[PDB]
RNA sequence: CUCCGAACGGUAAGAGCCUAGCAUGUAGA
RNA sequence: GGCUAAGAUC
RNA sequence: UGGUUUCUCUUCAGAUCGCAUAAAUCUUUCGCCUUUUACUAAAGAUUUCCGUGGAGAGGAACAACUCUG
């Protein structure tokens, strides 16, 4: 009876390879290297430590902040790890020495998260203050103040595709910022909870988006909702999309529902384990980021435990 | 204070001169 | 001669620094709390985020009072904890206070590895290294 | 309203002057 | 695919052309700190008549690169206070259940 | 030429002589000073 | 801050010739209208003129909506208290402006007698005003506001004259 | 044996009277 | 109205 | 094939570009320490300044002396 019900998409279920378990408190951000060998992941006790992104082992410990380590953006584009921590400081640190070559200011408040652009060389830093900030690589100074949020600006999004820097605001409201001018070119009709997330799958389509209660799809011309999203009411902090289909959301009460960007169906839906350190209720995944190659799964939970889930072929998985 | 400023009166001329404070040129009233 | 032309040499960049404000006012006119404060905001955040039911007489004060005495009873290590609750809002009380936990025995462990000499100065720190331990 | 002109500003000085 | 179609590489490679000539020019006023015709439709009529198009050459005073600024800082209001707000239309907000307050 | 030893030659004049409304840039564009 | 593009101004302080040649200093001169640097935009209205610049600022000249230099009215002509008062600016206005308002100053030189220029002075050796006359005894807020307005004074009571 | 230091942490606190080295370069009739 | 050593407190 | 010079402006410099060599900043270390800047020098990388190198563009001087081939 639903339109396009008999033929979704192909998508196997994952499995959980190895959870390495080396940092002292929540893990808030991950990221992995372009070249697939390294695994940038923050944690609670101020110390941005990179690991092997195929052997799992650690690689180095690198601290400095102030602060917990809300996001971890390993530049492509130049070797440059830069990390935002909640102190009110932007530290660039670079891999060419392993130590601060930065140190950029400016925001008010703790750094939600920071997105390199792939084409303009500068760093969106979303803050929590008021707004987010344009911070120019290798300048040390701020290009254009994007004050277009009525809360904190949690998610951001720099693609060369979409000529404005789409901004997740706390407001309920998202925005599409322009580089030049700075003011919202257009807002979000959607999202009624409080907008912490966002993704992009450019494979085949365009930029989607996300929201802790009812999630929609989004276009990046300009915005157009596509659908929305499945029984998922969860507060959800990550959500990554992989070019071969697979939507994984991952939400702070553990339940990682992973669905497919196109049928819309949750695949798998498998919550995961926590810690025996831990509490019962304590497992959320609050940041969650496939691999360069692409295979491995990576999603580091709240439990201090960054978990790898591996791929798995099967075929009795079919879905009605 | 108050003992305090006994000692540091008790030794006002061992305390104030011109070679334990080089630079000074401060009277304090008539 | 070379050394004294050198001399120049480095503050001619850095003059124009140091004397470039001098003579531009004359024409122009011249802790550990914000750790606190930002789980604070942030619990507030989350429990107006983290499923409130929609607008249905949300919570207020009083659920950032009930984490407050939850802190209040581990602090004292008593087994009191805050019963009479909600499963997700008390699950979303104890992860704040679990991350709470974490950044106190941190902060402790950190000034008593500085308190053999680490600064030789401390003038509210030895007191509340003290009562931490 | 302005509204800008390609024209040269040598032969426009020396015909109004004219 | 004209549904999900992406933007060609040369467009993107147009637009971040544009957006560095733009930083571009937004670094060096940063760094920096730290003809024209007008038709006269407002009181055009027989005063020096015959001006249709008024034409006055726009040509840049080059200043002295070395001097103290002119003014102090500018206390004037660039723009104004109100916004466009957009309204939100996401959900038609209602009450949930009677046993909401419970739960 | 002999040009410079005349500019300089009108130094400190009761604004009249390179002093009406030049001393403010005198005093500013000499801030480049040590380059010199 | 306070920037612009293009002077709003009259068509009397424009020139009287269709090409003119502006010369435009951004943030500077110290606009009194507003206490703002704004655009000073020098001109030649032409032949014997007197060349002046831009005085009010930009964004303070908005609201009152006169000439840049002359800062009378917009299409009328009247001043600000004259305009504020009442049709009215039908009547009181006037085409064909005088020279005055493009006129050069007067030689203090010639004023002392030792006018030692010659013919070759830009200013005027002629008589000045008579200072008995409130037309010689305005300020800046009294030109801009319609308050003290001696020009809007004599503009009313020479209307109702036969 | 010849390696030579500078500023801040400093003079108060007030009543009545007296005299000075300074700055802008305007539109208007 | 929050965080500070039941904040020390007869 | 056909031009010795000189002044302006457009890139990359991985050559002791510098046959010699300044200052500031950031992350770690020592000495004094009494509030702080001025401090002492060991390691690494980021700017500014003193400068320079090939290769197209525009003027001036005999470009005509006829340079290599």
């Amino acid at each position: 009876k639903a339109p396009t019900m008999p033929k979704p998409q192909w998508h196997p279920p994952w499995k959980l390879y190895r959870v390495i378990s080396g940092h002292l408190g929540w893990v808030r951000c991950i990221a992995v290297e372009p070249g697939n060998q390294w695994f940038v992941t923050g944690s609670a006790d101020r110390t941005i430590k990179i690991w092997d992104l195929a052997s799992g082992k650690l690689k180095l410990s690198l601290t400095g902040h102030i602060s917990t380590v809300r996001g971890v953006i390993v530049s492509t584009r130049s070797p440059y790890l830069f990390s935002c921590g909640e102190d009110k400081q932007v530290k660039c640190w670079d891999l060419e020495y392993n130590k601060v070559i930065r140190h950029y200011h400016g925001h008010l408040s703790a750094v939600y998260g920071l997105d390199l652009h792939p084409t303009i060389d500068v760093l969106v830093t979303c803050s929590r203050d008021s707004t987010a900030r344009i911070w120019d690589v290798r300048t040390k100074a701020s290009v254009h103040t994007l004050s277009g949020h009525t809360n904190a600006v949690a998610t951001v999004r720099c693609q060369a595709a979409e000529p404005q820097i789409i901004t997740g605001s706390h407001d309920t409201t998202i925005r599409l910022w322009d580089l030049v001018a700075g003011k919202t070119r257009v807002t979000l009709t959607n999202h009624k909870k409080s907008v912490r997330a966002v993704v992009l799958h450019p494979r085949h389509y365009t930029f989607a988006s996300g929201s802790p209660d009812n999630i929609k799809q989004w276009k990046f011309p300009d915005g157009s909702f596509i659908q929305n999203l499945s029984g998922h009411n969860a507060i959800i902090n990550t959500l990554t999309v992989n070019s071969d289909g697979v939507l994984v959301s991952g939400a702070d009460n553990g339940t990682m529902h992973l669905w497919d960007w196109r049928t819309g169906y949750n695949f798998q839906r498998v919550h995961a384990a926590v810690q025996p350190g831990s509490l019962d209720s304590e497992s959320g995944i609050f940041a969650c980021a496939f691999d360069q190659s692409e295979s491995r799964l990576l999603t580091a939970e709240a439990d201090k435990t960054i978990k790898v889930y591996r791929e798995d072929d099967t075929a009795t998985e079919e879905t009605h | 204070q108050i003992p305090n400023r006994r000692f540091t009166l008790w030794w006002s001329p061992t305390i104030n001169r011109a070679n334990v404070y080089v630079g000074f040129q401060v009277q304090l009233d008539l | 001669w070379r050394v004294w032309l050198f001399f120049m040499r480095g503050i001619t960049p850095l003059l124009e620094r140091w004397l470039g404000n001098l003579l531009a006012r004359q024409f122009e006119g011249r802790v550990e709390s914000h750790f606190d404060l930002e789980l604070r905001a942030a619990v507030m955040h989350d429990i107006l985020d983290m499923m409130p039911e929609g607008i249905k007489q949300n919570k207020a004060r009083t659920i950032l009072q009930h984490l407050s005495e939850a802190w209040r009873c581990w602090k004292a290590n008593i087994p009191w904890k805050v019963p009479g609750l909600p499963t997700p809002i008390e699950n979303m009380i104890l992860r704040y206070v679990k991350a709470k936990a974490d950044w106190w025995t941190n902060t402790a462990h950190y000034n008593r590895e500085r308190i053999r000499r680490g600064a030789t100065v401390d003038k509210t720190v030895c007191k509340k290294n003290l009562g931490r331990l | 309203y302005a509204e800008p002109a390609h024209i040269n500003d040598f032969m426009f000085e020396q015909q109004r002057r004219t | 695919d004209p549904d999900l179609q992406r933007p060609d590489e040369e467009a993107i490679k147009e637009i971040t052309e544009k957006t560095r000539v733009a930083l571009e020019k937004s670094v060096s006023q940063k760094v920096a700190a730290a003809y024209i015709r007008y038709t006269p439709s407002q009181q055009g009529v027989a005063f020096n008549s015959g001006a249709k198009q008024r034409v006055i050459r726009m040509v840049e005073m080059q200043k002295d690169p070395m001097e103290p600024p002119r003014f102090k800082i500018n206390k004037k209001i660039p723009r104004g206070p109100p916004s466009p707000p957009a309204p939100v239309m996401h959900s038609p907000s209602r009450k949930m259940t009677v046993k909401e307050q419970q739960e | 030429p002999e040009h410079v030893r005349k500019i300089i030659r009108d130094h400190g004049d009761m604004t009249n002589r390179k002093f009406r409304h030049d001393k403010r840039v005198y005093l500013g564009a000499l801030k480049y000073m040590p380059h010199a | 801050w306070e920037d612009a593009d293009f002077p709003i101004l009259c068509q009397t302080c424009l020139g009287e010739n269709p090409y003119i040649r502006m010369t435009k200093e951004k943030y500077g001169k110290e606009c009194k209208i507003c206490a703002r640097p704004f655009t000073v935009f020098r001109w030649c209205p032409g032949v014997r003129m007197r060349f002046k610049k831009t005085e009010v600022c930009q964004t303070c000249s908005k609201l009152k909506n006169v000439c840049q230099t002359c800062l009378l009215d917009l299409e009328y002509g009247l001043p600000i208290q004259v305009r504020d008062a009442g049709d009215m600016l039908l009547k009181l206005a006037r085409t064909t402006p005088y020279y005055k308002r493009n006129r050069p100053h007067i030689c203090s030189f010639w004023v002392k007698g030792e006018c030692k220029r010659g013919e070759e002075c830009p200013y005027r050796h002629e008589k000045p005003t008579d200072p008995d006359d409130p037309l010689a005894d305005q300020n800046i807020k009294d030109r801009y506001y319609g308050i003290n307005d001696p020009v809007a004074d004599k503009l009313l009571k020479r209307a109702s004259t036969m």
